[PDB]
RNA sequence: UUUAGAAGGAGAAGUCAUUUAAUAAGGCCACUGUUAAAAAGUGUACCGCCGGAUAGGCGG
């Protein structure tokens, strides 16, 4: 082994669908839905002065990490990284990362601005038509990851065993209820504009109702990195990225030696061991996927 | 000058000025109306650059320590503690920057309103550019409780360390 | 060497374009600053009309000189660029514009953005 | 020591004709210009001395046109009254001449105590009074100090090529020039200096009655062009004066 | 201090007349485009009052 190969890439191990919004009364919410439409002129979205609760439905598919390696020109490099994944599964079965991701489901981080100031936020997780007891997501703060909730543990266990290749796949469907005043504004994600003269803000429709991009929801789920070198200075988790960038704070949290590129080079090419927290970060980026070729 | 520090938490996925305009600033305004406008506001991380930014930190200011302590900010901001952090200490300080509401706001539409009460192009143009000078500063969206009108309070820093505050904690 | 012979192509590459409008006569410009929004299509069209086909590569372009900006500000009595404004070249320097007082205009940041976006769209920057 | 660049000077009607050559002026013309600039600066007590010159061509136009057969035809100014026995007549004799317009940048190698921007400004205030090879300096972009070969703007330096001339087919020196030029199309002949035709002395009619005098023949050689992006040592283009027992020579060392 | 120093190139003008470019033709065979992205930026203001006021200030 001498360098990253000329092509190297990983498919998303944690696939996420787009989200479709729905509208409900909160009492009898378990039996009723209306499609939430978008209003033109700058577009905006609100509940229809009658219902007091939006609903969000979206799906997750988990794939085994060992099989997600999409292309790799060096057979020796493929063999080495497969072996290192087996080694990591021997250290722990991805369970810590799975618990962090399931926390980022339970804490309703995926709501983004829609989380702000809602009266109640209930979240339901469905797996193979088993429906799990609803998370009172208000009880989870955004700064700490809960290790001991039995529902989180069971979901995280099934996700972790899926990452380890003890399952072929795991289809997870998520449902969320957010209770807000009768015509409180709702914030679906915006579309890009390609410098058309109609620069006015446009909102993402999905099947003609409002929706959120899959990017936003996945990036919310990826907010699990607390291992970056001076976390003690800032204490907030960042979205996992190759340089640990963030869109709110311009300073990248992982330039140079703690970057993904350097840590992979050290782990694979030099065959160095490294701390468990940085191993978690490396496998978290393998879960994310990317291109990791030679520069 | 006594002071207490409010920090908007980074990494929440919400622009800090949204938390200011919707949660912190109306609560502070309510307290200042309730407690006779004794208090100021300052923005330690303020920077002007090309467009004014408040930064993620607010400090409430007071001439009296017990007056500021009586506001009990930790108890009123409780339900927003997922993204608003309150420092437990009150600090005396000789270093602070007061801010003022900018002495012109929207002369364009205000003059249109006044002609509806009572534009010539050179007037309209100059007022347009006076507006565009104002619009580069920092600003907070406010909806008036007493009238329901929604408007942007434009803010500017000043070196004047003492004087009477407004209902929004700005130097009058 | 024959490639170093003077020719009209080389000579025109060292002569520079100016706009035809006068910022001292446009109603809606005062003290060198665009005061009326309504003239923006004229400034955009002047940039377009002059710029077409007159691309200059970077080593042949005019340098933007702080002396030119200062002399522009001096003509209208500013010490500095006023708060919230930027000095713009009516004909872009990449498209033949001279770095001269006669080519400058001062715009508000949002109007500057709009004109810049229009010219970038037209010249395919 | 230091290096001053005179950047993109425009010269009108440089004297283009030498006894054997039409085109690029004699090298001695440029170095004598540099010496005149030294004398002008020294007379102001700036005390600079200029030990060598680097000549970089950017544009040229020989005063003339191309025949359909591609050859140039040289222009003349209509001559005015020439002194001597026939000076009164309205029509005056036409002698051999040619004129070239140049766009050129001069590298100077300089000694001085205060080599800085003030002496650049002094060169700026001085250079307006001088000529280059009898040509008039119309314009120039800038005068500045430089430190590295990355500072020179893109152009082509002229350098000596004695090697190619000596290595040419050995029949005769004029045949060596002819064969070299016929083998190496990018090289050009140039006038380099002067050979004493008589021993140093004083004679009647001198420009100055008190500085020692020689009759001379022009010396010619072969030179060639090097891109400034391709130069490696700055010294490879610095023309300097040399004297050898009756040879008066520009050369590169 | 430079093959130094100096230069008015000028006036005027019929290019015209005429014309068959045609005849003929296999472009074909094979193929993995591919992994990964917060659209942000509070987009934005409002309605009155004092002031002859275009000037210049105000509350919400």
């Amino acid at each position: 082994l001498k360098s990253r190969p000329e092509n190297l890439s990983f498919a998303r191990c944690l696939n996420t669908t787009e989200a479709k919004f729905w509208q409900t009364d909160f009492l009898k919410r378990h039996t009723f839905k209306l499609p939430l439409l978008i209003t033109d002129k700058s577009q905006s979205c609100t509940l229809s002065t009658e219902c007091d609760t939006l609903r969000i439905d979206f799906g997750i598919k988990v794939l085994p990490v060992k099989e997600s390696m999409y292309s790799c020109s060096d057979y020796n490099y493929r063999t080495a990284i497969y072996q290192k994944i087996d080694e990591y599964i021997a250290e722990d079965g991805f369970l810590t990362l799975a618990k962090r991701y399931v926390n980022n489901i339970a804490n309703a981080r995926f709501l983004w601005r829609n989380r702000k100031g809602a009266e109640i936020i209930e979240t339901i997780v469905t797996i193979e038509d088993k429906e799990y007891p609803s998370f009172n997501s208000k009880s989870f703060n955004l700064d700490t990851f809960v290790e001991d909730n039995a529902t989180i543990n069971e979901i995280a266990q099934q996700i972790a065993d899926t990452f380890a290749g003890k399952r072929e796949y795991l289809n997870i469907y998520v449902t969320c209820f957010v209770k807000i005043g009768c015509a409180m504004e709702v914030y679906p994600s915006q579309e890009m504009t390609f410098d058309d003269d109609d620069k006015g803000k446009k909102l993402f429709k999905f099947e003609g109702s409002a929706g959120m991009h899959s990017q936003k929801i996945n990036n919310a789920l990826r907010t699990i990195d607390t291992w970056y070198p001076d976390y003690t200075t800032y204490e907030f988790p960042i979205p996992v990225e190759n340089y640990g960038a963030a869109r709110s704070i311009g300073i990248p949290f992982r330039p140079d030696t703690k970057s993904f590129y350097k840590l992979i080079d050290r782990m694979i090419l030099k065959n160095e061991d490294l701390p468990i927290e940085d191993k978690h970060y490396v496998m978290a980026i393998l879960i994310r996927g990317g291109m990791f070729s030679k520069k | 000058m006594f002071s207490q520090i409010l920090i908007i938490k980074p990494g929440t996925g919400i622009s800090p000025n949204i938390i200011i305009s919707e949660d912190i600033f109306p609560v502070l305004h309510s307290l200042f109306v309730e407690h006779d406008k004794k208090f100021g506001i300052t923005f330690p991380a303020y920077s002007f650059d090309k467009k004014g930014h408040l930064g993620n930190i607010i400090e409430v200011l007071s001439e009296d320590k017990e007056a500021l302590a009586s506001l009990c900010l930790e108890e009123h901001l409780a339900e927003v503690t997922d993204y608003v952090k309150v420092k437990k200490e009150i600090t005396f300080t000789d270093d602070y920057v007061l801010f003022k509401r900018i002495r012109e706001e929207n002369q364009y539409e205000t003059t249109a309103r006044r002609m509806r009460k009572r534009l010539g192009r050179p007037l309209e143009m100059h007022i347009k550019k006076k507006n565009q000078q104002i619009f580069c500063h920092a600003y907070i969206k406010v909806k008036s409780a007493s009238t329901g009108q929604s408007y942007n309070i434009f803010l500017a820093p000043t070196d004047i360390k003492h004087g009477s505050f407004s209902a929004y904690g700005l130097l009058r | 060497p024959k490639f170093l012979e003077k020719n009209l192509a080389k000579a025109l590459d060292k002569e520079y374009l100016l706009p035809d409008i006068n910022i001292d006569e446009l109603e809606g410009v005062d003290n060198g600053c665009l005061i009326d929004e309504a003239l923006l299509p004229l400034i955009i069209d002047e940039g377009k009309r002059k710029g077409e086909g007159n691309y200059r590569p970077r080593h042949l372009r005019d340098e933007r000189k702080e002396e030119t900006v200062q002399a522009f500000l001096d003509k209208y009595g500013y010490c500095n660029i006023p708060v919230g404004y930027e000095v713009h070249h009516i004909v872009p320097l990449s498209q033949g514009g001279a770095d001269s007082i006669k080519n400058m205009i001062m715009l508000s940041i949002e109007h500057h953005e709009r004109v810049t976006e229009a010219h970038a769209s037209y010249f395919k920057w | 020591k230091g290096y001053i660049l005179l950047e993109k000077v425009n010269i009108e009607n440089a004297n283009a004709f030498n006894n054997i050559i039409v085109g690029i002026p004699a090298i001695t013309s440029f170095l004598g210009f540099a010496r005149a600039l030294e004398r002008k600066l020294n007379a102001k007590e700036i005390a600079i001395r200029i030990n060598g010159v680097g000549l970089e061509f950017h544009e040229y136009e020989l005063k003339g046109y191309k025949n359909k057969r591609g050859q140039y035809v040289t222009s003349c100014p209509l001559p005015g009254s020439i002194p001597g026995q026939n000076e009164k007549k309205l029509d005056a004799h036409i002698m051999n001449q040619a004129y070239i317009d140049l766009n050129m940048s001069f590298l100077l190698e300089v000694e001085g105590p205060h080599v800085d921007m003030s002496t650049c400004k002094s060169i700026k205030s001085t250079m307006e009074t001088l000529r280059i090879a009898g040509g008039i300096i119309r314009n120039y972009k800038k005068i500045r100090l430089i430190d590295t070969l990355a500072d020179i703007p893109y152009g082509y330096f002229l350098t000596l090529r004695q090697d190619n001339l000596n290595d040419a087919a050995g029949d005769d020196m004029l045949d060596k020039m002819i064969h070299a030029l016929q083998q190496e199309d990018t090289l050009v002949p140039i006038a380099v200096g002067f050979k004493a035709l008589s021993e140093v002395g004083h004679v009647e009619g001198q420009r100055d009655p008190e500085k020692d005098h020689c009759f001379v023949e022009s010396i010619f050689s072969l030179g060639g062009f090097e891109c400034s992006k391709i130069l490696e040592d700055i010294n490879s283009c610095l023309w300097r004066y040399k004297t050898e027992e009756g040879l008066y020579l520009c050369t590169i060392i």
